[PDB]
């Protein structure tokens, strides 16, 4: 249904399932020969690269969180607080 | 509220739903002898105004049906005389977290 | 090797959404098929060269889709049609919720 | 478990005669004790399946809304720009 | 009769083109798979307007491959004739069976039998033509037809028309 | 919820905590005589025999008397109290040990030797520091988030049983005379708890249904069968074991016992 | 999957709209006139008759042909053919309802037996749930056994109002075998309910009457529980089995159909020749029998419809029936590729998260990697290394979607890899794997592990990870599945990893 | 394909596809009441030759400009000036657009975005349906009979006399060559 950046309600944190898919999803793309927005300090593993792409929060993705009723809340990996 | 003793004539009862709006109920004596709602296990329910509900829903993105239900003939459903639609707010004690809200629509 | 119900329930428990889809498709059955955007069936006559498509009856050519479902599923669905039952497969939801 | 049994109204058993008759879509119930029977009285009453239940997907080999699949992911082209020196 | 219908479309993109100027490649790929297409449903997709404000929205990553997919909503000018529409165009081909006139991107044929009586066909001519007590219709002459029927075909839409009625013919 | 949309807990486990982060901590508040309870959490700044001996707090002697603090110092007490009652109305058994996120017994043991605190020299905490902080702490152990009442109310609930342990532990009389914490240590202990808690929450995804299921059947499988330890005393025979569990899940009318 | 690109757009299934086949569609969909019951032998000539299985449907003999559709064998879901029945039949499974329905409607004019007028009714006509709004309406009509012509309205029980006519008494009904019999009363009148009639009635049931009863105006009218045109499933459903040439072994299903077909003909031929009036219904039951025993064969009406040799027969239903069958046996649990299994033992020298795989397996299991500048060097290296030296590979694949059997292919040693190609390589130290022991009823029965290629043929694990699997080294076989994507191996790494599992929920 | 802003819930039985004609009955995709991307309601967009010519040009032109913002890092006379614009922003194999531009550029009736303006402002006071306002805008007409015959969807929808005052002021605005 769409939810404004405001009136936001979900967790401010990142569900492990979220991270893991992102991480996976990214690495996949990296190995798909995709642009990598960080200095590979000499990394050759798409995951490892993704993990870096993440600890510098430079991953162009937005998790769209869907709610039982259909409406969703979009959260970027830039925002999402990565504790774990 | 009508309180019979041994029973009512099946010829009689079929006259209650013949004068709306007004509503009628029927309890046996041996029934009311003890107030169940005082029972260790039964926790307090509560009726909710047709607004506190239109809210509960809104605030939970709930479709009427997705809500836990209570039997029209449920002991406590009677003790508070609910109607097809009214919602009750069962508030119990929890070993996980002292209190624990919960709700129940009425089918 | 058999990746059975039990090993299934276990993945679901873990939350490994895709490592599951895999074990089930990309690692076993997996098959592609052409559905009609109208009578949600395995009808459609796919001549994967001249692109020609058709689904006379629900008489199509235009509205056509392609999907990914284990072979078993293709089978099942047919087996059912075999038993006069029609399991329509749609790609867009109309009921909402 | 308990909460599952109750809710509905009274005591919904954990058996073919109970929970597997609920407002849950076909295929999902289809996947337990009554299989063919179920399906029959499904296409009979023109059932319609959400395809929201694990089983629903595992049977169509799709990614089921579950942890990893409890959400969609996307590329914000706008944040994709600001990511280049 | 030409139209401006609002449309959309889906484009699967590879992680490859996931650059800083992705938007670009899209609008591009759009125009590649759009302009010059045909559908008995929409007619001839001729041109995409407002190239600048093409809505891409956010695109979603797929699940097995990182390809993304956006639903690009746009707007273009179209054209799809109708069985009753009166258009005029320039003739192109001609034969013993009647000539073919071209109106817009589409070619509307005309059976020798669907035109007037007093209009015989001349072959010993060059270029070939149809002669009348006072009219003469050959290759370059401009005619005004009355589309009597349409026919959708792969990537085109031909039609049969006439000039038997009144106010129809050469100009 | 389930594949439909039907709720089945408006909060997993009625507390939104993930099983992984929980242990048997004790509710000191419940057990014990009305006598000792006072000798522990009771602080009276207006009394030679019921005030914090300055050998503990830095601003100890310049407190004995302040009437503005005995307003807080008391707001605290009337609470650990209101608590005691609440609990005994829940855990009637008297049982004080329960499964609760954030092990606070340890979180402090760490705070202890991590700053090499010495049981000789006095603290440096304002009594305002303690109470007014432990109060802000709970303000952040958010489990639910909503911007409205309904929810912000359910929050206070899913949090309750915990705080009680919290306050039970972060008692002004406790904090100083029991474990010599310092502004630092304290402020630390508060930091971790806010987190260790926040981490203890459950992740919106976790297929609990199946998890739940598994966890009952696992042990279900190991259950002995048709044993009856009573046999040898017929007439005092009762149905116990797997046949019983069968009986349940089945929702059987004619139960053996 | 399925190889060969297709303009067709790729989507997912969102809804599953179960319905019932209207004879009209059955024909519509159908491509085979399916007249003859024979299989092939165009008088022995090997091929297929434009009769049963392929009068256009799918094929066999490794021949594209499938109505030009070509694509042959793999990449072509059979197509449905039809087979017009001579006289309508019951649907083994639907007999149940077909009956109950009648009990819910009087014949002749075919209409409900309780309008808005009878009050007990209303209370039913409101329950939204076609599943109970039915077993309710029925509970209220199995009793009414007279199509009332007039009933007292909402006013005086003295004034009578009329609705639908004809009160022709309704007959009570009982299920005998596969037919429906009802009685009329004063000394009953027992006559069999001809399908030809039932159908009619149903056909005459109203739109609002459908709906009111658990039905649907578009996908499932009751009139469709009675079979009129039988959909004939194509080959891939009832595949044969060839012992080279001149030796063919067909499928059970193909046989029933045959018998159904045979039976059908022998019936038709009886209505266009010496028709001994009631000597026909003696073979109409045979049709019904086969047309019924084909879908189901485990009924109460004893006759198991055996097939010479005492072999029961495999009813379509018999295939889906749980455990070992279609739904629970092929879908909820599949056998899978990239799986391994051997005896296990204890290694006090591995890390907890590790699992010592023996070389033998590493060299057999392959993780399809993607050729990328990050790897090209190291990758090609393997390729060269062949599929026999450990650190190696055993297939390379080009964008053209084609395999390169590194163990043969003349250009084995050759090959210059390419950005965008893939190299199914050997599992190497540290690849994330899904280790596990059965039976699985614990999250901790399947945990990811760090691979660690080793000698000797036994999977190696760390003692302290014995209990989670609850295994002993008394010859305990364990399994192992290998991830395949990059995202997949990530779901095992970031979620199912042994160390992530140390605290049990 | 290329979806068209309206998801008509097709329930299996797809049979009703009415005819198409000058009974102003155009396919579903072209009712006067169609939906805009923003999600509002908007009248059908009927373009008359020359009116289309301009519209396409406009876009083709302004596309060029934006096509270079990113590169930094008289009858027979228009045929040529255009071919270039195309050999500039078009895909090249858009043979369709080409032929269209000629037709469009040869049969048009208005050069100025101003005369075309008056045309519109004039016709859009007839309340006629877009497809008439279109045909009426790109088809020479002297008598009403001539118009009302070629465009039958009129007939009764407007007195003969008035349609004639409309055709009288069309010939006048009819730009010269
Ligand atoms: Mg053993
Ligand atoms: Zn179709
Ligand atoms: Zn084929
Ligand atoms: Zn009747």
């Amino acid at each position: 249904k769409a939810i404004p950046k405001d009136q936001r309600a979900t967790t401010p944190y990142m569900t492990k399932y979220e991270r893991a898919r992102i991480l996976g999803t990214r690495a996949l793309q990296i190995s798909m020969n995709a642009p990598v927005f960080v200095d590979l300090e000499g990394e050759t593993d798409p995951l490892r690269i993704a993990m870096k792409e993440l600890a510098e929060k430079k991953i162009p993705l937005v998790i769209r969180r869907y709610l039982p009723d259909g409406s969703f809340e979009d959260w970027s990996v830039e925002e999402l607080i990565v504790d774990l | 509220i009508f309180v019979y003793q041994n029973n009512i004539t099946p010829s009689a009862m079929k006259l209650v739903p013949s004068i709306p709006p007004a509503t009628i109920e029927t309890f046996n004596e041996a029934a009311l002898v003890v107030n169940i709602t005082h029972h260790e296990l039964v926790p307090k329910h509560i009726r909710l105004s047709s607004d506190e509900k239109r809210e509960l829903l809104k605030r939970y993105r709930l479709k009427e049906s997705q809500l836990p239900r209570i039997q029209r003939a449920d002991p406590v459903a009677l003790y508070l005389g609910l109607k097809r639609g009214e919602v009750v707010k069962i508030i119990r004690k929890s070993e996980t977290s002292g209190r624990y809200a919960s709700y129940r629509i009425c089918m | 090797l058999r990746f059975g119900e039990m090993e299934r329930d276990c993945m679901i428990a873990h939350g490994a959404a895709s490592f599951l889809k895999e074990r089930l498709m990309e690692a076993s059955d997996a098959f592609r098929v052409h559905i009609c955007g109208i009578c949600g069936l395995m009808t459609v006559i796919a001549k994967l060269n001249h692109n020609q498509f058709e689904c006379k009856g629900c008489d199509n050519k235009i509205d056509i889709y392609q999907i990914h479902i284990p072979y078993a599923a293709k089978l099942l669905f047919q087996e059912l049609m075999a038993m006069n039952i029609t399991p329509r497969l749609y790609t867009d939801r109309s009921r909402d919720f | 478990l308990v909460d599952v049994m109750t809710t509905q109204g009274g005591l919904t058993s954990v058996t073919r005669h109970g929970f597997n008759r609920s407002n849950t879509g076909a295929l999902m119930r289809c996947s337990f004790e009554e299989t063919v029977e179920i399906l029959f009285e499904a296409g009979a009453s023109a059932e319609l399946d959400d395809c929201r239940g694990v089983s629903e997907n595992v049977i169509l080999g799709q990614m089921a809304p579950i942890g990893t699949g409890a959400f969609d992911v996307m590329i914000d082209e706008e944040s994709l720009v600001k990511y280049m020196p | 009769m030409f139209f401006i219908k609002d449309l959309s479309l889906n484009i699967t993109l590879h992680p490859s083109f996931f650059g800083p100027r992705m938007k670009q490649y899209l609008k591009t790929k759009l125009l590649e798979e759009v302009e010059g297409s045909c559908t008995g449903k929409f007619g001839y997709i001729l041109c995409v307007l407002d190239y600048d404000n093409i809505d891409i929205q956010r695109g979603r990553i797929l699940p097995t491959d990182g390809s993304a997919e956006f639903n690009v909503k746009y707007r273009a000018v179209v054209f799809k004739p109708f069985k009753g529409e009166v258009v005029d165009g320039t003739v192109v081909s001609c034969s013993q069976h009647g000539f073919e006139v071209q109106v817009g991107p589409m070619k509307v044929f005309v059976t020798k039998h669907l035109m007037p009586q007093d209009l015989t066909f001349n072959a010993g001519s060059n270029p070939p033509s149809y002669q009348s007590s006072e009219d003469v219709i050959t290759i370059k002459s401009r005619i005004r037809v009355k589309i009597e029927g349409c026919i959708s075909q792969v990537s085109s839409i031909h039609a049969i028309g006439s000039i038997k009625e009144d106010y129809l013919g050469a100009i | 919820r389930n594949s439909l949309g039907n709720v089945i807990q408006f909060i997993y486990g009625e507390d939104g905590m993930d099983a992984a982060h929980i242990e048997k901590q004790s509710l000191d508040t419940i057990g014990g005589s009305d006598a000792a309870f006072e000798k522990r959490y009771r602080v009276d700044l207006l009394n030679t025999d019921h005030t914090l001996d300055p050998s503990l707090l830095e601003s100890g002697s310049e407190i004995l008397g302040d009437l503005k603090l005995q307003v807080l110092l008391d707001e605290e007490y009337k609470q650990l109290v209101k608590d005691r009652k609440f609990l005994r109305e829940v855990f009637v058994d008297g049982e004080a040990n329960w499964p609760l996120p954030v092990n606070i017994r340890r979180i402090i043991q760490n705070a202890q030797q991590t700053f090499h605190i010495d049981h000789t020299k006095p603290s440096d905490l304002t009594i305002k520091d303690i109470v007014l902080g432990v109060k802000d702490l709970q303000e952040n152990l958010l489990v639910l988030r909503g911007k409205n009442e309904i929810i912000q109310n359910a929050q206070r609930d899913a949090v309750t049983l915990f705080c009680c342990l919290l306050r039970s532990r972060l008692a002004t009389r406790r904090v100083l005379q029991e474990y010599r914490l310092t502004k630092q240590a304290f402020d630390w202990v508060l930091s971790n708890i806010e987190a260790q808690f926040l981490r203890s929450v459950v992740h919106p995804g976790e297929m609990v249904g199946v998890l739940a299921a598994q966890s009952i059947g696992e042990p279900a499988t190991q259950m002995t069968l048709n044993t009856f330890h009573f046999a040898g005393v017929a007439s005092k025979k009762v149905t116990s074991g797997v046949p019983r569990l069968k009986e349940i899940l089945n929702v059987a009318k004619n139960m053996k016992t | 999957v399925g190889q060969q690109y297709s303009s067709a757009p790729l989507r997912t299934v969102k809804e599953v709209q179960f319905g019932l086949f209207s004879p009209e569609e059955v024909r519509a969909i159908s491509v085979a006139k399916i007249r003859f019951p024979e299989t092939m032998d165009e008088t022995q000539t090997r091929a297929k008759i434009g009769g049963l299985n392929d009068p256009r449907l799918g094929s066999i003999d490794r021949n594209l042909k499938c109505q030009t559709c070509q694509e042959g064998m793999n990449e072509c879901p059979g197509h449905f053919g039809h087979i017009d029945l001579a006289k309508p039949v019951f649907h083994v499974g639907f007999i149940a309802k077909i009956k109950k329905v009648c009990e819910c409607v009087c014949m002749h004019c075919g209409k409900l037996l309780l309008d808005e007028h009878n009050e007990l009714m209303r209370q039913a006509l409101a329950i939204k749930d076609s599943k109970k709004r039915f077993a309710a309406i029925w509970t209220l009509c199995k009793t009414k056994m007279v199509c009332e012509t007039d009933v007292p309205s909402e006013d005086d029980p003295t004034q009578l109002v009329s609705r639908g006519g004809c009160g022709n008494t309704q007959p009570t009904i009982r299920k005998d075998g596969l037919k429906l019999v009802g009685s009329w009363k004063d000394e009953p009148e027992l006559r069999v309910l001809s399908t030809e009639e039932i159908l009619n009635i149903f056909k005459h049931i109203s739109v609002k009457d459908f709906t009111s009863l658990g039905f649907n105006e578009v996908f499932s009218r009751p009139e469709w529980m009675i079979l009129t045109c039988l959909p004939v499933p194509p080959p891939p459903v009832r595949p044969s089995i060839s012992f080279n040439e001149s030796q063919r072994g067909e499928d059970d299903l193909t046989f029933k159909l045959a018998d159904i077909l045979k039976a059908n003909i022998s019936l038709e031929t009886l209505e266009h020749n010496g028709a001994p009036h009631h000597a026909i219904e003696e073979a109409e039951s045979l049709l019904q029998f086969h047309v019924a025993t084909y879908m189901d064969n485990d009924i109460a009406g004893q006759p198991q419809a055996l097939q010479k040799s005492g072999r029961p027969v495999k009813s379509i239903r018999a295939r889906l029936k749980g455990k070992e069958g279609r739904i629970r046996g092929n879908l909820m649990g599949k056998r899978v590729d990239f799986s391994a299994r051997t005896v296990i033992s204890g290694d006090p020298n591995l890390e907890l998260d590790q699992v010592g795989v023996p070389k033998s397996i590493a060299k057999t299991l392959t993780y399809p990697e993607v050729v990328t500048p990050y790897n090209i060097d190291r990758l090609t290296q393997l390729v060269r290394n062949g599929p026999n030296e450990h650190p190696g590979a055993k297939y390379v694949i080009r964008d053209s979607g084609d395999r390169i059997d590194l163990r043969y292919s003349k250009r084995a040693g050759d090959i210059q890899l390419q950005y965008g190609w893939k190299v199914e390589r050997h599992i190497m130290d540290n690849d994330p794997v899904l280790f596990n022991r059965q039976p699985s009823l614990h999250k901790m029965s399947m945990m990811a592990h760090r691979v660690k290629v080793i000698p000797y043929s036994t999977f190696r694990l760390n003692l302290s990870v014995t209990s989670p699997y609850n295994a002993d080294f008394d010859g305990d076989e364990m399994n192992l599945h290998v991830p395949q994507s990059e995202e997949t191996r990530a779901e095992l790494s970031q979620l199912c990893a042994v160390p992530l599992q140390i605290v049990s929920p | 394909s290329t979806s068209t802003f309206q998801t008509r819930r097709r329930r299996l039985k797809k049979v009703e596809e009415e005819e198409n004609a000058a009974t102003l009955q155009l396919g579903q995709e072209f009712q006067l009441k169609q939906i805009n991307h923003q999600g509002e309601e908007e009248e059908l967009i009927a373009l008359n030759l020359s009116e289309a010519r301009l519209v396409i040009k406009e876009a083709l032109v302004e596309r060029r400009r934006a096509f270079k913002r990113s590169q930094k890092k008289t009858r027979e006379k228009e045929l040529e000036s255009i071919d270039v614009l195309l050999e500039q922003t078009t895909g090249g194999n858009n043979k369709d657009l080409k032929n269209t531009m000629q037709y469009l550029t040869n049969f048009s009736r208005f050069r100025d975005q101003e005369t075309v303006g008056a045309v519109i402002q004039l016709l859009k006071s007839t309340g006629l349906h877009p497809f008439e306002v279109a045909q009426l805008g790109s088809l020479a007409c002297d008598t009403a009979d001539e118009a009302k015959t070629l465009i039958p969807s009129l007939n009764n929808k407007i007195s003969d006399d008035e349609l004639e005052r409309i055709l009288k002021e069309l010939s006048n605005l009819e730009t010269l060559y």
